[PDB]
């Protein structure tokens, strides 16, 4: 949730995952 | 049934004066506290009631805020009285605020309802009215931190726009960290995404490009279904931010390797009559590079305002447009030769 973007942010992969669920809809 | 209180001026002197108020209802109810709608005895004026729970040890940031505030586009503060909280630190703020029937979130529901667009001249009017709210405000170094339709109230009649609603709203301090999961999620600039605290009032700039967009649109730009979902709204349209772009958002934020992804056209986002001047100065608002975003001062000169500049614009109802050139020192400081732009010759005094 809130938790899942804090935890992107903290591991550097916020950009990679957004590109990911973009291409995955 | 009549309340009597003993309630203080909002601007000054801080002598306080009994205060009497009846016709009391709930116009809204949230974490923050309870929004009532009165009408004062003595003037027969609606007024907008804010209660909030207060810690007595400390001042309250929206009080400190709007006792500052004196601008034609931002809610007056007309009194604000204390109630008895129970416990022992605990007490309830009331802050007595004009009332304003109508919000830009409501009027565009109308329209977008009606499948039509706003007219372009309510556009140009509530957004010019928007920025100079904004130029007023981060000139003491406030920023709203909710810019959102919802919170741009309107005079149906005279075109008037008020920002309201400071209960995010916070003077900014260089160094000094800010929470980064602030904004209503559609308005939510990327640095806040990306984590930033360092942020600046240039949140707010983004915001109200948002609220352009969507004015444009009939519906939000990024209407993201989560935090993540937010950044997806965005990349679908400015494309994937680049290394520089990340620095500026958020300078502790490090991606090593990310897909690239290229921005979506501005004229391909909006419907195909959507004026080139409104796409042109969103394009100027919806940047990822926080510094890059036009100041308020600087929105209130585009190009896209030109009309409201005009000595023979008038409102579609006939009306005469609402004060847009009584600028004071204090909104013009971020750039005060701007002046000689945004008041036009037809505008300055005898
Ligand atoms: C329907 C509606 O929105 N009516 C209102 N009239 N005036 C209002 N003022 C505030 C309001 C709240 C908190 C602030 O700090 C503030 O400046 C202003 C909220 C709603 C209203």
């Amino acid at each position: 949730p809130h938790r899942l973007l804090q935890q992107l942010v903290l591991s550097g992969n916020l950009i990679k995952e957004a590109v990911r669920r973009l291409h995955s809809r | 049934k009549v309340t009597t209180v003993v309630a203080t001026p909002g601007q000054g002197p801080d002598r306080p004066q009994e205060v009497s108020y009846t016709d009391t209802k709930v116009i809204g109810n949230g974490s923050f506290g309870v929004v009532y709608q009165a009408k004062l005895c003595d003037s027969g004026e609606l007024v907008a009631i804010k209660k909030v729970l207060q810690d007595k040890r400390f001042k309250n940031r929206e009080l400190q805020i709007m006792r500052k505030l004196d601008h034609c586009n931002i809610v007056r503060l007309r009194y604000f009285f204390y109630s008895s909280g129970e416990k022992k630190d605990e007490v309830y703020l009331n802050l007595v605020l004009d009332y304003v029937p109508e919000t830009v979130y409501r009027v565009a529901r109308h329209y977008s309802r009606a499948k039509q667009t706003l007219p372009v001249i309510y556009v140009k009017l509530y957004m010019y009215q928007l920025f100079r709210s904004l130029a007023y405000i981060h000139s003491f170094g406030i920023c709203h931190r909710d810019i959102k339709p919802q919170n741009l109230l309107l005079d149906p009649d005279t075109a008037v726009l008020k920002l309201c609603d400071f209960g995010s709203a916070k003077q900014l301090v260089r160094g000094e960290p800010n929470v980064s999961y602030i904004c209503s999620r559609y308005y939510r600039a990327p640095e806040l995404i990306f984590g930033a605290t360092d942020y600046t009032s240039s949140i707010d700039v983004w915001s109200a490009g948002c609220v352009l967009a969507e004015l444009l649109l009939g519906q939000p730009i990024f209407p993201g279904d989560s935090g993540v979902d937010q950044l997806v709204e965005i990349i679908k349209v400015l494309g994937t931010p680049t290394r520089e772009q990340i620095r500026e958002m958020n300078p502790n934020y490090t991606e090593f390797k990310f897909p690239q992804i290229k921005a979506h056209p501005w004229t391909k986002v909006f419907r195909p009559r959507t004026p080139p001047e409104a796409i042109a100065l969103c394009s100027r608002l919806l940047e990822y590079t926080p510094t890059a975003r036009l100041t308020p001062l600087e929105a209130c000169a585009h190009s896209f305002f030109d009309e409201l500049r005009d000595p023979n614009v008038k409102l579609p109802n006939g009306r005469d447009t609402p004060a847009l050139f009584n600028f004071t020192t204090q909104e013009l400081s971020s750039n005060p030769p701007l002046a000689t732009i945004l008041i036009p010759p037809h505008a300055r005094i005898q």
